[PDB]
């Protein structure tokens, strides 16, 4: 007890060193986050550029498609495959790793190898998010930072690795309230008490905000527009919509993981099948970026159209299979890139669907398949990687459409509860358990 | 919150007529618009409903094109269309803005409503007669003046007095058919010492036929 | 679609009454809304979700039921009450609506106020020739006007209309107009409209001479 | 470790059903005391704007009814806490982490009755207390309640269903399910040491007593404010002065409310009559004030919207702004049932707006609104004071709903956490409990 | 998004008159709008704006009750009424939707603009003149012919040749003003076997003056 | 308040090149905007925060500077670059333009295709005497128009009017008019009309006789 009042009367008196430092360190993140999303977003341009130039001739750009796409998605998996394998996937296993003090923070490697790497893929148009290159290119700007500033003591190590990971994934998704409910929800030591300090996470985050709104305001990265509300009586259908996404988030998980394990057959870790075998799915992805878009690429851009009820039921079982695919493709693969923005589209895709299904069932719910769709747009990082309440705020962050919140946080929930029920585990810590293991083993 | 709807009248069996309804007062997209009738002396029935994007638009059992309810959030104003209309067509029709409580929607605020009338009869504007009392009158307490009303079709119309300010006693009986031409008279009681010493106004309208008539009822010469 | 069927189609009350009205459905249904529609106004949502008062409502009234039976009641009823109330349900798609249920107010005895109008000079300059005679706030509703030209009867030509019951005061009010031609007009003298009303076993006289 | 850790990610996540369901009814039973609670309030102050009517005619008679019934009302709060639980005073925020440490009791059978029953008496009176207070706490102790009921036993389900009950208490009373959720994980847990709190089991009880809330308080936001401009760039830097400011007066404020609670233990020196007829004082007071100057008595929340709009004069601004300082402390220190959370968010909102007027005319180039700077001021004394920032980042958020201040908001929320820790304040509801667990030592 | 503004043209000395700007394409709320304006010949300067609830009107540093800048968001329409008006005033006035990008506001939006015009001078319609080559032009490759358009006040005269059907060789130059009247000539040149064997027509409008000319160029006798 | 002062208020550049204008401050300003205003039409938000562009403005064009000194430029300015350029700034208030700066299509000079005409019978048909004269397409806008009536110098009653910069040439265009009374006109025979321009030593003379 008498410990306790000491403690009390000394709560949140963060180092000043550590918090100036978060600023830096999110300050630096949040411009390497624009540099990364301009770059990719300069590739995918160049791309396109190539087709218009060979338009003509069908068989022609669909190969330019392909071998652009493959060329980028080959130079990535090889910086990764040769000079950084934990710049490898998302990269968020890693970095909780690092917080855990069970893994490395190369940041002298990883930091040009996920940059340049991400940027080969997911310039390329491959079904990666932005998350997993910034939030890992995050903390290793955080790691940079305590090495060049010989700052010492665990407290400003796991603080400026936490804050460079949340303003990682705040200047992703322009989401600064995610980043931080990340870190502290699903990034951190899950086990045991830790030293970061929220305070620093906040600084950093803001800052890269403010220098992501810098480069990118007044264009959000997801408009959908003031949705209609919903009903008391309507919320009992975003519970089954999330027992839908409960039990199918544990078996996209296995296949993730299994298609990680069935994907290193390919190549049995040869850099050069690895390469080769990378250079194909990306190749397969700037392919299906012309002759089926909603199929490949990040997905951010059919979101606001899913959620308009613009698709066909047909169109979005399409859309939803294809990526479940292309995701699978390019994540398992080990490609430099986020699963996390790739489920988000998923969870709408679902979502408008069951939406879709709801309107007609219930027309006297007046509902609008839209709203099932931001439901459901967080609901598979909710039954996949098992961080709800960072699903539920980041959807909130970039739908803006608060009236949601229940049936938000209903089929969020609804989603962690039989994702839990049926046996999946957190995919970030299955993927760390995984890489640990096989470390002592 | 006001939802005025216009456009009814009178239209002949099997043709068509599109009614409108301008809301304001509030914010017209949010909201769900229906529109719902009632049959002289009968009930409600709804005839459907439009979400604020049009992208679900319900109907009652009905048929074809039969009803064609359409929506511009651009002039806040909701339409319904019928088409080969017949005699069960022939009713008030309101616009409703949608809500609910739990869920379980309602019809929230509702227009005054436009009448329709399936007739092959002919637009015509009433004629207004002033009732004075005879100048054989016991000037009483108060006095009962009146206006009448008739052969015009179809309904309604809207009798008020003074523009309204005189709305204590006041009565306007309801409209007798007769020959495919409504009558009606309305009449309304005032201080002894009001009349004739002030000006009493009987205002008379008819939408269907553009009339708007003010007879001033006067002492009889 | 679900059939509502409201109880008593008609009903009256004295003020002060409890009252009751129901609301039957044909099938299951939950949370019906009720609307109170007064002569010459469009319908007003009155109890909504089978038991929620609309801001404005007067706490006499109150909602409820469940399933197939619904009920607004009014405990103590208000003479400004009087009114048409229908029912509604969207529990079940699509929404419909019962027959209603009409209130009528049971007041003390109120006599006519008679009110007779010789036709206007600016109708008989058209050939038309009505005389009006107007039958103010009375109660009961039931009511005889008899129209006699030179002291003998008259019933062709005689329209009546009936106001509904009055809002505040409970009252109906009557109009009979005698319509004929100005030719016919002309050929008499004495226009006389007579009310009989349970307020009184001599009617109530009202006239004039175009002399 | 590296072994154990394998072990433990591959079975993280894995909160035993028994805790999840029992969050479920404690979530429920939670919000619907909330309900009750809110109604109860709502009633009490309904009756006592009713008495004023009925002697609207004899101003003194008028002042005197208004006075008395607001004492009546705190004297019977303060009581039913200074006789049969001293703990259910103040907020109950402190106790309730004190219980999340294991380092004070949830009497539950003495509380709920005197927390709900008192604090509808303080409450209800016009006091410028806010729900929060009576409703965590009761909130906790509805969770111990089931948790002694269902003798689930474990540290997990204590500190749990504990915990759940708090975030469901917030839920409920303002609406906010996140801020419920926040506020546990970053505010009440213990802040030392790990803890068994499952966040899948308090998500269930804040959903459900929201949904509880939400099935009684249909259709009418706590805090309708509409939705304000956005916030340039450039304009951001005025929201980090606004923090700087509210971060000096954090400490400041903590310092008069923890002064303030010892000054007042004198006038009564703990004596239960002395205390109760100091209470049925503040709260005839308020009550007074919830007549002559209403905007300087009760919970806050209707001065809020108001404020926003930039309906209130500079001058009023000012007048308002320390007459709730004032009002605030004697209702809250005095030890009276009741929160100073909402408090906190009406000071923190009319400060926002006088600092953003000043702005609107030192820069029209900015084309500022006030009301941008109100809702950026309206968390962060909750910020500089209980140093909850993100709790009240996103409670602000969810009853303003105007996410496009997002960034005005954090800025002024984390400047002020910033500088309410270079000028040596301290999280007030630590201190309190700081104090409270050192008055249960300093006595032996 | 379009911006139309109206309400200009001819106001005397002294006097006022009430621009309008109609907006659409955009909500109107959410937006600052202003009025800019720019003297004949001249550089653009503000006049005021309007924050999107009125509760905010600034104008540039002039007299105390010059302008009065008023919105009607019902109508999606600006306001801006000048007073005591002057010669100073005229000038084309453009509304303007501001927004910005780091902070630094600007005009997002610019309108047409509608041009007032201060005097006293009376309006007046022109006199068209056929401009034909003299009985001793030397029929060249190209014939220049034209129309002097003189004695109208105020601006503006539309001038086209041949109903714009002859779009190509034309010249209408500004307008000079004297002694309270404008004049201005239009020049049309053509192939010299277009004409005379075609019919060239010289169409004037002043719409200020309800005049609609056309003057037929015949060579000189 | 801030006045911005355009310095090249006039300039001339033959497409494909780098033309640049410069915005002085009287303060200190940062992130002003340029707005593009070609003849007859409104302003149009052309740079903005002192280099972004407005979407839809070609990337030949690009402007920077800060403190009190901007400028606008254009990389290889095209034919449809030719029009007004305004800064404006409000990183003070009021916000403020600046003087503009006209934006012309430098090219090849031309001499003028000088047309005189003679009152039209129909004005002298009124005691006016208008004597039109045009001095169509040359290049640059320098020139001087002098008449002579019967030999002799005239400068009275002159009025001329240059059109702004053709966009179909780059060429200008003027015209003289000589009003006269039908009285004036017609003591005089000879009516000449001499254009002096760049492109020639000797003048440009067209003329005609009454006679
Ligand atoms: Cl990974
Ligand atoms: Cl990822
Ligand atoms: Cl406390
Ligand atoms: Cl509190």
């Amino acid at each position: 007890r008498r410990q306790l009042i000491r403690q009390l009367l000394e709560r949140d008196k963060t180092p000043l060193a550590i918090l100036f430092m978060a600023a830096v360190v999110g300050t630096l993140v949040g411009l390497a986050a624009v540099a990364f999303d301009k770059g990719v977003a300069w590739l995918q341009n160049q791309r396109m550029g190539a087709l218009v130039h060979t338009a003509d001739n069908y068989p022609l750009l669909l190969t330019v498609a392909f071998l652009c796409s493959a060329v980028l998605a080959m130079f990535g998996y090889f910086l990764v495959r040769k000079y950084a394998p934990e710049a490898g996937g998302s990269g968020i296993p890693e970095i909780e790793g690092a917080l855990e003090d069970q893994r490395p923070v190369r940041w002298w490697r990883v930091l040009p190898v996920k940059f340049f790497g991400g940027l080969g893929t997911l310039g390329g148009g491959m079904v990666l998010g932005r998350e997993g290159p910034t939030v890992q290119i995050g903390g290793n700007i955080g790691r940079m930072v305590l090495d060049i500033f010989r700052l010492k003591g665990d407290e400003a190590r796991h603080t400026l690795l936490a804050t460079g990971a949340a303003a990682g994934l705040a200047a992703a998704f322009n989401a600064p309230l995610a980043g931080i409910l990340f870190i502290i929800e699903e990034m951190r030591p899950q086990f045991r008490y830790t030293l970061i300090s929220i305070k620093a996470v906040f600084i950093g985050v803001i800052m890269s905000t403010i220098m992501y709104r810098i480069f990118n305001h007044e264009v959000a990265l997801i408009d959908v527009g003031k949705l209609s509300d919903a009903p008391l009586n309507t919320l009992w259908l975003y519970l089954i919509l999330g027992i839908i996404f409960g039990i199918f988030g544990p078996i996209f998980n296995k296949w993730v993981l299994g298609m990680q394990d069935l994907l290193h057959r390919v190549h049995g870790g040869n850099i050069t099948k690895w390469v080769l075998m990378g250079g194909a799915i990306g190749g397969l992805c700037g392919l299906l970026g012309f002759v089926a878009p909603a199929t490949s690429g990040g997905g951010f851009n059919l979101i606001p159209i899913a959620t308009a009820g613009n698709f066909s039921m047909g169109m979005l079982v399409f859309i939803f299979v294809a990526r479940v695919i292309t995701t699978l493709l390019c994540f398992s693969s080990g490609a430099p890139g986020g699963i996390f923005a790739p489920m988000l589209a998923l969870g709408t895709v679902l979502g408008t669907a069951f939406g879709m299904v709801a309107v007609e069932l219930f027309p006297q719910y007046h509902l609008e398949a839209g709203t099932f769709a931001i439901a459901g747009m967080g609901a598979l990082l909710a039954a996949s990687i098992r961080a709800p309440l960072t699903g539920i705020i980041l959807v909130l962050e970039m739908t803006d459409n608060y009236q949601l919140i229940l049936p938000m946080i209903i089929t969020g929930l609804g989603a962690t509860l039989l994702a839990q029920f049926t046996g999946g585990k957190p995919l970030y810590s299955a993927i760390l358990a995984r890489t640990l293991a096989k470390q002592e083993a | 919150v006001r939802l005025l709807e216009s456009g009814g009248g009178l239209v002949q069996p099997g043709g068509s007529l599109k009614l409108s309804c301008a809301a304001s007062g509030f914010d017209y997209s949010r909201y769900w618009m229906s529109w719902v009738r009632q049959a002289p002396g009968k009930g409600l029935k709804w005839i459907g409903e439009i979400n604020p994007v049009s992208s679900t638009i319900n109907y009652t059992p009905s048929l074809k094109d039969k009803f064609i309810i359409s929506r511009d959030n651009a002039k806040d104003t909701l339409y319904l269309q019928i088409s080969k209309v017949r005699s069960e067509d022939t009713a008030l029709y309101y616009c409703a803005r949608l809500y609910y409580g739990y869920g379980y929607w309602y019809f929230d605020v509702w227009g005054a409503g436009t009448t329709v009338t399936v007739s092959s009869a002919k637009t015509t504007p009433p004629s207004v007669y002033p009732l004075a009392p005879g100048s054989a009158a016991a000037a009483a307490s108060m006095v009962t003046l009146g206006c009448l009303v008739k052969g015009y079709f179809p309904e309604p119309v809207t009798v008020t007095w003074n523009s309204g300010s005189l709305a204590a006693g006041v009565h306007t009986f309801p409209a007798v058919l007769q020959a495919a031409l409504y009558t009606l008279s309305s009449s309304v009681t005032v201080p002894s010492s009001s009349w004739p010493s002030e000006t009493v106004t009987c205002n008379v309208a008819h939408p269907a036929s553009s009339t708007k008539v003010d007879k001033k009822i006067v002492p009889r010469a | 679609d679900i059939v509502l069927t409201q109880s008593p189609a008609i009903m009256s009350a004295a003020p002060g009454d409890k009252v009751t009205m129901t609301c039957s459905a044909s099938s299951s249904v939950s949370y019906i809304h009720w609307y109170q529609q007064k002569s010459g106004t469009s319908p007003k949502r009155w109890i909504y979700d089978t038991s929620k008062l609309t801001s404005g409502v007067p706490v006499r009234f109150s909602g409820s039921g469940s399933g197939t039976s619904y009920s607004l009641t009014i405990n103590t009823m208000e003479a400004e009450d009087a009114a048409t109330y229908y029912c509604q349900q969207w529990s079940s798609h699509p929404q419909t609506f019962g027959g209603g249920t009409k209130l009528e107010i049971l007041r003390a005895d109120a006599a006519p106020t008679v009110s007779i109008f010789p036709p206007s000079s600016e109708q008989l300059t058209s050939g038309g020739a009505s005389v009006v005679c107007f039958l103010n706030n009375f109660y009961p509703k039931d009511i005889n006007v008899k129209w006699k030209i030179d002291g003998s009867e008259r019933q062709n030509g005689v329209l009546n209309s009936w106001t509904d019951q009055d809002s505040k005061d409970s009252t109906y009010s009557m109009s009979s107009t005698l319509t004929l031609t100005k030719d016919e007009y002309e050929r008499h003298n004495s226009y006389t409209c007579e009310a009989t009303h349970k307020t009184s076993t001599s009617p109530i006289v009202k006239s004039f001479n175009r002399a």
